[PDB]
């Protein structure tokens, strides 16, 4: 019934998709032997699958789903595979299964497709642990629709459920174990892999720009609005078309190529309205068949935009290229991808929100700048300056293809090869929903039942302390200035104590060898008990430090897998009824401390929970093989980087595919972890099916016990500075024992930090889980026993320059605030500042920038506060003369400040939007993204802070500005970064109209 | 006698490769 | 339509003094690049006649109004420009890679003469400051 | 420190032109007279190119976003004293240099195969008085010498003698034109029959012995095998160098070859062996070559793998996918190398065939073969 709307959906997309050449290929009959290796006899085709869709098809529809294939030469066929949609109910009373099946027989007298019986595991259960399991009845269906009729019947119940949310695509594609991106031989037995082909084959890749219309100070509504360019790239090479109702001159082919690496030569399509670039674009489209299509933010804006102007020039996009909004609005088709680049910007390049338009990520990645042009000149360029337009346009579409190219589709295309989804899902779902699919596909590959999503809404907050922060000190610390020392003689003694041990441990367990082979295992060893002597001997001391930064090497997974953590196995009332308890030691069960927060107001509670050393291993074996799978992609990363030196250098030698291969497994093992780390943030996530508060106290706490030693020791025999959740900032004695390097019997060289390895050998001594667990024989239930320790630290440095701030509050730091400097003395890292912050002063962040690199320069403390106290009296005296030595035109740029509502206009940043509201119509401040330009007023006099801003670039500026203000921010910024430091480390005062505040001369010793 | 100055340019963007006619020169 | 490069002059010229060796060749010619807009006044003439001789920012040489609009300062590689009273520029003095071609396109006749060859360039490519 | 000044008005006329050490040493090359020229098809539409006596560069000019300005040296007319200023690290003025000219390009120039433009040369078919044919047709475009020609086409002399060679050029009773393949050809098969009359060295040929040779025996105003004609077949399908001609046999060969194509197997397909026995029976006797159908390998195609069928590339369609499309149809399996030759001019990228291919048409092989199967 509802069926046959679905088919003929369904039919009206084969159509298209038949339009676009994937014609339904099925595969001859083979009623033979089902083998892999001889795969190539077999009646089939061979191909590298791109794609996959579930459809429905006609004898009412039945469903199954399409899989969609590349062939080695370049072609394409569809094919399709049917399967039955099931799901489980359990029964509480094993006794009455019967009736419970006969219940539902009549219950369920049409909805039904089959059922059958099946045994699972039930981690709850009593005597599981024996092997034995739980006994249910499976419901199946013939789609989705009858699944969601036993819901509705089911939802009464639950006011007086199971297998709800689990895609259809997925549940195909892992049952039939079946991943995009991996090459098959398509027969009548089914898919089977050609683990002879692994190099991916090449998609047709579109890449396009559009350029259009807005009225001035608005935002484009497409409406009204026109496009007046449309610009595209299909594999490297361009194209232009125009609108000549619009763009008041004809283009000319021409080449644009920004590097030699990616030329552009682009030819031009000069069309007279918007009606004919948009059947041109389809009909390009159409003859080329894309089916990766790339855009920045093209859900939101480009694709509505398109969608209206069709609808108003009477084009049906679905008909032209098969494109349609989804639930979501956003436009898909089943043979070509959309890859809107902004997910992917937000979600995995690891940038800061304030870095995240395409002009940031196109410096960070492809590392040039391309031109730039304000909208409002745009549209009077149409008929001024459509040449400088078409530049514009063109090094847009260069730097979205190459980006895309080059970042994108490497990452994306090999994660795509182990999780069973499309790019598109892989790019729009949570990450917790990414996490909670894989151990999905691992837990349905053991025959492990899956919990239900917990659902309760957020205890009603949650906000416990996930990581421990601290900041230590502030101030500069540079190679070339000496620091004092107070070394604890007793940390010498306890390392020199551990010292046989820490080292031989390190050669045998941190560097996986065995002493037999070290050439200089006594002369390493007393080149360090000479230098723990003389520190011990002269243990306070004032020379040249050595700036540390340690950092355990992937910490909360490491704890994970060292302690076999996972949130069953958080006994939940009850362990060891069933299985012997007495036989390990601590009767089985592990008691560990964490730490448990609350909020219903905040209490901490110590809380302990036991871990049964012999639960069912499913996430961790998972966790650790893929660890080992990322290092197995370091080593043969390794080996083609020797590839990639022994070979000759003419390029066209068929290794274009080497390097692809290199720049592959760089991809995997990063793809590998990024999934390894989240699975530690699934257990936190809301409507996790394996919740752990516990799990997330235990991390929190044991991280924090591992670093607390780890600045235990530092402090004793050095001086941490900053810690932050996993990281430690420091600085050694330049006489304290740093690295040296065995010589191994074949000339090998193994890599000796000696800080990172004695406290690595602590955390071994005071960390490792001897109560480790493991089957052995499972069908006898015997467990063996055995040390797991993977948790080490590694150290970075020593650097050039390094620099914290402080709080202009008490006895406070700043936290997620820093400046770091590599080797080099470049700047590694900036977090948290105002630069970073939506919404500051552009004078702030020209300050922040001039003044950042000069603190390298001088030799002493006091040099380096003059000189920035320099560039600050440059400043001064732009404020303090207001401007006045200052040409007319460099003023109006630098005041001029921008801010986002966070929510609608139904602070600072409200009032000018109110007043932008006001003025320009509610409409304006009903979005998000307003240009709310301002400036803080001097005027009016004696109103409070949130009538302080009215916007002014809608109207003397130099006695309109609050000058006194503007200085006082950027003092408060000079203080954090310049001044306060040199307050608590006794200079006096270098930009004078920020005076040392009490609390910092009382806090320090003076 | 003193209004005489730059516009500063934050960077430099070299344009597209043209094709060039003899009107273009003249 | 065609017509032939004429090298007369500057090859003369050229095989009597050396290979460019410095930033100014021997013939005493220079190039030079702006990162950014020269704002200059919309008319010249009227603005020389107000110019005063101490001032000379807005001379008259040869009937023509000349503006000192600014000064170059070479040290070396490195270079200042100082322009008016409020701007100064930081620079470096780059040899070209290439050594580009000036020529001459006498539109008249359509005649091209080669006119010269830069073999260095100064460029300023920092925001500009107050002369102080 | 500098004395800066301006002039308020640039000359536009002076641009720059970027100068590789190539075209650098070309130019300080004081022997050459008028050996480099800037060249252009037209004034409007085509492209404009720079020539030497030897090579070729198309121009393309590329905008940037400062200000250049251009300055040369000028000696101030009257003592000037400069305002000082809050100038620290500005020193006294030593020279006084004006800025004349401001551009805002540059011309980049990429080295490219010049090309002769062949658009009113007629086709000649042999026709005995040909001045008065030229003059039945309104060419109004008259070619006196080959200079002329080459003045007004985007090439170098060199590159424009060498296509002219290439093609065929000549001049008949007084008017240039090019020759028909026919007649061309025919007048070649004839000439060389005259040749092994009179037993001349095909290595060492010059034009009188050859000129001499064909119209021994034939009345000169009905003998079309001028001097002129002489000098073409000599530079098209001999090398010169007084300067003399050696044959290119094999190529001249090819050519035959193609000739044959052209005339016996160009509506049938016949397997190779029997046209190959026909082919070796239709040249002059004695004539020294064997015969291999990579020779002719992109200029004949193959409907299967043991016959053979006249294809000229000039016929092929511009677009691959096209081309591909056609191809296939005159041959449903190609060989990649005998392929190659007939979409060599669509490879611009220099890149791997398969690749090239690969956008549009697809590959398929077999053992020894690797061919292509556009859908
Ligand atoms: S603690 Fe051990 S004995 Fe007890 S239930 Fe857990 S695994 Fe079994």
């Amino acid at each position: 019934a509802l069926s046959a709307q679905q088919l003929l959906n369904a039919s009206k997309i084969d159509d298209i998709d038949s339009m676009m050449g994937f014609e339904r290929y099925v595969p001859p009959q083979y009623n033979g032997r089902f083998d892999a290796k001889d795969i190539d006899q077999i009646p089939g085709r061979v191909g590298w699958l791109t794609n996959m869709h579930a459809t429905l098809v006609s004898q009412q529809g039945i469903s199954g789903v399409d899989f969609y294939f590349l062939d080695e030469e370049g072609g394409s066929f569809k094919s399709t595979v049917v399967y039955d949609p099931y799901f489980f109910i359990a029964c509480n009373d094993e006794s009455r299964v019967n009736d419970v099946e006969e219940l539902v027989k009549k219950y369920l007298e049409s909805c039904l497709k089959s059922l059958q019986i099946i045994r699972k595991e039930d981690l709850t259960m009593d005597n599981h642990l024996l092997g034995l399991q739980k006994t249910l009845i499976k419901l199946s269906f013939v789609n989705s629709n009858q699944l969601f009729e036993a819901r509705k019947l089911l939802r009464p119940i639950l006011q007086d459920i199971r297998e709800y949310d689990v895609p259809y695509h997925v549940r195909v594609s892992i049952d039939k174990d079946i991943r995009v991106g991996k090459w098959y031989k398509v027969t009548q037995q089914g898919f089977i892999e050609d683990t002879r082909k692994i190099a991916f084959a090449d998609p047709v890749v579109m890449a396009f720009a559009i350029a259009t219309t807005k009225p001035p100070l608005k935002f484009p509504d497409s409406a009204v609005d026109q496009i007046m360019m449309i610009s595209y790239m299909i594999d490297g090479e361009g194209f232009l078309i125009t609108n000549r109702e619009i763009i008041s001159e004809d283009i000319e082919d021409f080449e644009y190529t920004p590097k030699p690496e990616y030329p552009g030569f682009f030819t031009i399509f000069n069309e007279n309205d918007e009606v004919a670039l948009l059947q041109r674009f389809f009909e390009h489209i159409r003859d080329v068949r894309p089916t990766v299509i790339s855009t920045f933010n093209g859900d939101f804006f480009d694709w509505p935009f398109i969608h209206n102007r069709s609808k108003i020039h009477g084009l049906d996009m679905f008909d032209e290229i098969g494109f349609a909004p989804d639930a979501e609005g956003e436009y898909k088709s089943s043979y070509c991808s959309h890859m809107d680049c902004f997910r992917w910007v937000k979600r995995d390049s690891y940038l800061p929100q304030g870095s995240q338009g395409l002009k940031a990520v196109t410096q960070s990645k492809l590392g040039y700048n391309p031109i730039e042009l304000d909208p409002e000149l745009m549209t009077p360029y149409a008929f001024e300056k459509p040449q400088h337009l078409s530049e514009y346009s063109v090094s847009d579409a260069v730097a979205t293809y190459y980006l895309y190219m080059k970042y994108v589709h490497p990452f994306i295309f090999s994660l795509c090869t182990i999780i069973p989804l499309n790019p598109d899902e892989t790019l729009r779902k949570g990450t917790g929903t990414l996490c909670e699919m894989l151990l999905m596909v691992q837990a349905y590959q053991h025959n492990i039942l899956l919990p239900n999503k917990h659902t309760d809404p957020i205890l009603e907050s949650e906000t416990y302390v996930g990581g421990h922060v601290e900041s230590l000190e502030a101030g500069v610390f540079r190679s070339d200035l000496k620091n004092e020392f107070k070394i604890d003689p007793s940390a010498i003694d306890e390392l020199l104590q551990e010292l046989p041990e820490a080292l031989k441990f390190s050669v045998e367990v941190e560097n996986k060898s065995s002493v037999d082979k070290v050439t200089n295992f006594e002369e390493i060893k007393n080149q360090i008990t000479q230098k723990l002597l003389e520190l011990k001997e002269n243990n306070i001391r004032n020379e040249l430090p050595l700036i540390y930064h340690v950092d355990v090497a992937s910490m909360y997974p490491n704890i994970m897998t060292t302690n076999r953590l996972q949130p069953d196995s958080i006994k939940a009332e009850r362990d060891c009824a069933s299985c012997d308890f007495n036989r390990p030691g601590k009767t089985c069960a592990r008691k560990l401390k964490w730490a448990w927060r609350g909020e219903f107001v905040s209490e901490i509670v110590e809380r302990e929970a036991i871990v049964c050393q012999r639960e069912n291993p499913f996430y961790v074996d998972t966790v650790k093989s893929f660890r080992d799978r990322r290092y197995e992609f370091k080593g043969l990363a390794k080996t083609w980087k020797g590839n990639l030196s022994k070979i000759d250098p003419s390029d066209k030698h068929a290794r274009d595919e080497a390097k692809k291969m290199i720049v592959l497994y760089d991809s995997l093992q990063l793809a590998h972890k990024v999934i390894l780390n989240s699975f530690y943030g699934y257990v936190m996530r809301k409507g996790s099916r394996w919740y752990s508060m516990e799990m997330a106290g235990i991390t929190c706490l044991t991280g924090a016990t591992i670093i607390q030693m780890a600045r235990a020791l530092v402090e004793r025999v050095g001086r941490p500075l900053e810690l932050d959740t996993d990281g430690i900032w420091c600085i050694l004695p330049k006489s304290f024992p740093e690295t040296y390097f065995f010589t191994l019997e074949n000339g090998k060289k193994l890599y000796l930090s000696y800080p990172c390895s004695m406290l690595n050998y602590r955390v071994h001594q005071k960390f490792t889980n001897h109560q480790y667990q493991e089957l052995k024989d499972p069908l006898n239930y015997i467990y063996e026993t055995h040390s797991e320790n993977t948790i080490f630290f590694e150290v970075d440095g020593p650097y050039k320059a390094m620099i914290l701030p402080s709080s202009k509050e008490e006895g406070k730091g700043i936290k997620k605030r820093y400046a770091v400097f590599n080797e080099d003395g470049s700047l590694a890292e900036l977090k948290g500042f105002e630069l970073k912050r939506r919404g500051e002063l552009q004078l702030i962040k020209n300050f922040q920038s001039d003044i950042f690199k000069v603190f390298l320069e001088g030799d002493t403390l006091e040099g380096c506060y003059s000189a920035v106290a320099s560039v600050c009296n440059r400043w001064l005296d732009v404020l303090d003369s207001h401007g006045l030595m200052l040409e007319d035109e460099d003023l109006v740029s630098l005041i001029c400040e921008n801010r986002s509502m966070s929510k609608t206009l139904k602070s600072t940043s409200i009032t000018t939007a109110r007043r932008l509201g006001d003025f320009l119509g509610e409409d304006m401040v009903k979005d998000k993204g307003l240009q709310c330009k301002y400036i803080i007023s001097s005027k009016p006099f004696n109103a409070p802070v949130t009538e302080r801003a009215i916007p002014v670039a809608i109207f003397d500026i130099r006695t309109i500005i609050d000058w006194g203000y503007y200085r006082e921010r950027l003092g408060s910024a000079i203080q954090k970064i310049i001044t306060i430091p040199a307050a608590l480390q006794g200079v006096s005062n270098p930009v004078p109209r920020v005076e040392h505040p009490d609390w910092l001369k009382r806090k320090i010793a003076t | 006698t003193v209004k005489i100055w730059v516009k500063y340019n934050e960077g430099f963007s070299n344009a597209v490769r043209k094709n060039v006619t003899w009107n273009n020169l003249w | 339509p065609s017509v032939d490069i004429d090298a007369s002059q500057w090859q003369k010229l050229t095989q009597s003094r050396e290979k460019q060796t410095t930033v100014i060749t021997p013939l005493g010619m220079m190039m030079l690049e702006i990162q950014g807009e020269l704002e200059l006044p919309k008319d010249f003439a009227s603005l020389a006649r107000r110019d005063s001789p101490n001032e000379g920012r807005f001379s008259e040489q040869d009937g023509e109004t000349l503006i000192r609009f600014g000064s170059l300062q070479i040290d070396g590689e490195r270079a200042t420009l100082f322009v008016g009273k409020k701007q100064r520029l930081l620079g470096k003095v780059t040899k070209l890679d290439v050594p580009m071609g000036i020529m001459h396109f006498n539109s008249k006749d359509n005649k091209v003469e080669l006119v010269d060859v830069m073999k260095y360039k100064v460029i300023f490519k920092d925001r500009p400051l107050p002369i102080m | 420190s500098i004395n800066l000044h301006s002039a308020p008005e640039y000359d536009p006329s002076y641009k720059l032109i970027q100068l590789t050490p190539e075209l650098l040493d070309i130019i300080q090359d004081p022997v050459q007279n008028h050996q480099l020229r800037f060249k252009s098809l037209d004034k409007d539409k085509s492209e404009v190119v720079l020539c030497s006596h030897d090579k070729t560069w198309v121009l393309k000019q590329r905008k940037h976003s400062n200000t250049v300005l251009l300055m040369r040296e000028f000696v101030p007319e009257q003592p000037i004293t400069f305002d000082e200023t809050l100038l620290f690290g500005l020193s006294k003025p030593y020279m006084d240099v004006v800025g004349f000219a401001k551009t805002e390009s540059e011309f980049e120039t990429r080295e490219t195969h010049g090309e002769l433009n062949l658009n009113s040369v007629p086709i000649y078919n042999g026709e005995l008085d040909f001045s008065d044919k030229i003059m039945k047709r309104s060419s109004t475009k008259v070619i006196g010498t080959l200079e002329e020609l080459l003045e007004n086409s985007p090439c170098s002399a060199l590159e424009g003698i060498s296509k002219w060679h290439k093609i065929g050029g000549s001049v008949k009773d007084g008017v240039l034109c090019i020759l028909s393949q026919d007649f061309l050809f025919k007048a070649l098969h004839v000439l060389l029959m005259s040749a092994m009359a009179e037993s001349l060295d095909l290595q060492h040929l010059n034009v009188e012995d050859t000129h001499h040779a064909v119209g021994k025996d034939i009345e000169d105003e009905f003998n079309p095998y001028t001097r002129e004609i002489i000098e073409t077949v000599l530079n098209k399908f001999a090398v010169q160098e007084n300067n003399t001609w050696r044959l290119r046999i094999p190529f001249i060969a090819q050519w035959y070859g193609i000739q044959a194509l052209r005339k016996y197997v160009s509506g049938i397909s016949m397997p190779i062996d029997e046209f190959l026995i026909k082919w070796k029976s239709l040249f002059p006797p004695f004539f020294p070559c064997d015969i291999d159908i990579d020779m002719l390998r992109g200029y004949h195609f193959k409907p299967t793998d043991k016959t053979v069928q006249y294809i000229a590339k000039s016929t092929l369609p511009m677009d691959p996918k096209e081309r591909f499309k056609v191809l296939f149809r005159l041959q449903s399996q190609w060989d990649l190398e005998d392929i190659k030759p007939l979409i060599e001019e669509l490879n611009s990228r220099g890149m791997k065939i398969d690749s090239f291919i690969m956008k549009y048409a697809r590959r398929k092989r077999l053992g020894k073969k690797t061919v292509v199967t556009s859908r």
